[PDB]
């Protein structure tokens, strides 16, 4: 069971975002959860096998989901967007039913034998024969939610800014720096917007001794992040690119980082 | 809407045990299916709980959830460092397909070993250089509790102007990191004598140190 989560990680205020779930190892009822950056998790909506929709009440009349079984995928449209709705947005695996039930020590009239079928009471016998310790209920309703498996997770930013791709620069120690045995280097992901980039190091082949450092966003609206990369000084013949990825430019960059001669 | 009230925050310590309380009305939490979930930044929302009392799979013994009436309850056993994270419960309202989650709960853990931040400071690169301006990067990671304070300096002294530094974040093996970035020009880079950055940590501070002219 996978979710994966597609589409814009940016549009302008008062444009329509339009996400898309493509599900696999699986054909049960999908649903869309958010969380802005600062908020909790916030509830969208559902469509299950049936093709019915629910919503979260406050948000209705803005959202729209719809699924395409053959494609194997969900979409979600959120109307008249603003800087709110910036947010990580989850395609989920929802578990969805509704049981009828009596409350407490309440059993249905249905159980009962008698009194054919209505809702509730305490007591068989006692609302039978009408004692007076006899409690009548109507039927109540027990509704079941929960998330089974999550998406990673699509971040939107909401924003009217134009995209600016990353300058990726190569890090490493000034000369004399501290020849402690372990050298460090690292690639300076530059004055980009929006969030989010991806970081490999040689093409996704090296992950051990990785360090990918949260961005920071200048006052200038452009955000910068670092990733660098642990070597063993007994290391030799290896070569360090990292490859920065920027899906809102569609750029691609590759910079190998060299330690300085000196 | 409606609002599912948890505290804000909560702390318990190593090795212990914490519970976390989920308190609605009868129209959510009474509807006696309440779910939990694990927000640790920069991973995705992981089911702990549902139905109540119900372990997702592959979660581990040490989670468990009740409810009493309109109030449900998360409880952690064995508290260990990686269980640091945000939890939320949730519970539908009205209908199966209207979840409602609630404000959140930090949880911090209480009792683990003080760590030093270990600083790097990387010089600008020749290529930014070149388009004169120049960025100093201070990466500083491995430490524990989660707050640093950062000061740059200039041939000695303090730096005030042009200087970002991001919140500490947890890493993976439940220690912080967290930068420190310096904007000059490349002609600024070339006049000073040194460029220092200065990590405190729980009174404790790291300074590492990079000569323009000797940096080559």
């Amino acid at each position: 069971v996978q979710l994966r989560e597609s589409g814009p990680s940016l549009v302008q205020p008062s444009q329509t975002l339009s996400l898309t779930c493509t599900a696999s190892g699986f054909s049960k009822a999908v649903g869309w959860v958010r969380q802005a950056p600062g908020k909790a998790l916030e509830w969208l909506g559902s469509i299950d096998t049936g093709g019915s929709t629910g919503y979260n009440p406050g948000l209705k009349s803005r959202l729209s989901i719809t699924k395409d079984n053959s494609k194997s995928q969900v979409s979600l449209s959120v109307s008249s967007v603003t800087t709110e709705d910036s947010a990580t947005y989850y395609c989920t695996t929802v578990h969805q039913e509704t049981r009828k039930t009596c409350s407490d020590g309440y059993i249905a009239v249905d159980s009962c034998g008698r009194g054919q079928s209505d809702g509730c009471v305490n007591d068989c016998n006692s609302c039978y024969y009408g004692w007076r310790n006899c409690r009548r209920q109507p039927a109540i309703h027990s509704y079941e939610f929960h998330v089974d498996a999550w998406g990673r997770g699509l971040l939107v930013t909401v924003s009217s800014a134009s995209t600016t791709a990353p300058k990726v620069y190569p890090l490493s120690s000034c000369c004399g720096d501290k020849s402690s045995s372990t050298v460090t280097l690292g690639c300076l992901v530059s004055s980009y917007m929006p969030e989010p980039v991806t970081v490999t190091w040689n093409s996704g082949a090296l992950k051990s001794g990785v360090h990918t450092f949260p961005a920071v966003l200048q006052s200038s609206g452009l955000y910068s992040l670092s990733s660098m990369v642990t070597v063993p000084g007994s290391t030799s013949g290896q070569t360090f690119t990292c490859n920065v990825a920027h899906p809102a430019s569609s750029t691609k960059v590759d910079k190998a980082v060299e330690p300085k001669s000196c | 809407q409606a609002v599912l009230n948890q505290p804000s925050s909560v702390s318990g310590s190593l090795g212990q045990r914490v519970s976390i309380t989920c308190s609605g009305s009868s129209s959510n939490v009474g509807n006696g299916y309440v779910s939990w979930y694990q927000l640790i930044p920069g991973s995705a929302p992981r089911t702990l709980i549902y139905g109540d009392t119900s372990r997702a799979s592959g979660v581990p013994d040490r989670f468990s959830g009740s409810r009493s009436g309109n109030t449900a309850t998360l409880t952690i056993s064995s508290l260990q460092a990686e269980d640091e994270a945000d939890y939320f419960c949730a519970s539908a309202e009205d209908s199966s397909s209207n979840a409602v989650f609630g404000s959140g709960t930090t949880l911090t853990v209480l009792g683990q070993p003080k760590s030093p931040p270990s600083v790097t400071l990387f010089p600008p690169s020749t290529e930014e250089l070149n388009g004169n301006k120049a960025t100093l990067v201070c990466l500083i990671s491995d430490f524990y509790p989660g707050s640093v304070t950062v000061v740059w300096k200039a041939d000695g002294s303090t730096i005030t102007r042009n200087v970002e530094t991001t919140r500490a974040s947890k890493q993976s093996n439940s220690k912080y990191a967290a930068s420190s970035y310096l904007s000059l020009t490349s002609s600024d880079w070339k006049s000073k004598g040194s460029y220092s950055c200065e990590v405190t940590h729980e009174g404790s501070t790291v300074t590492k140190t990079v000569k323009p002219s000797e940096c080559s």
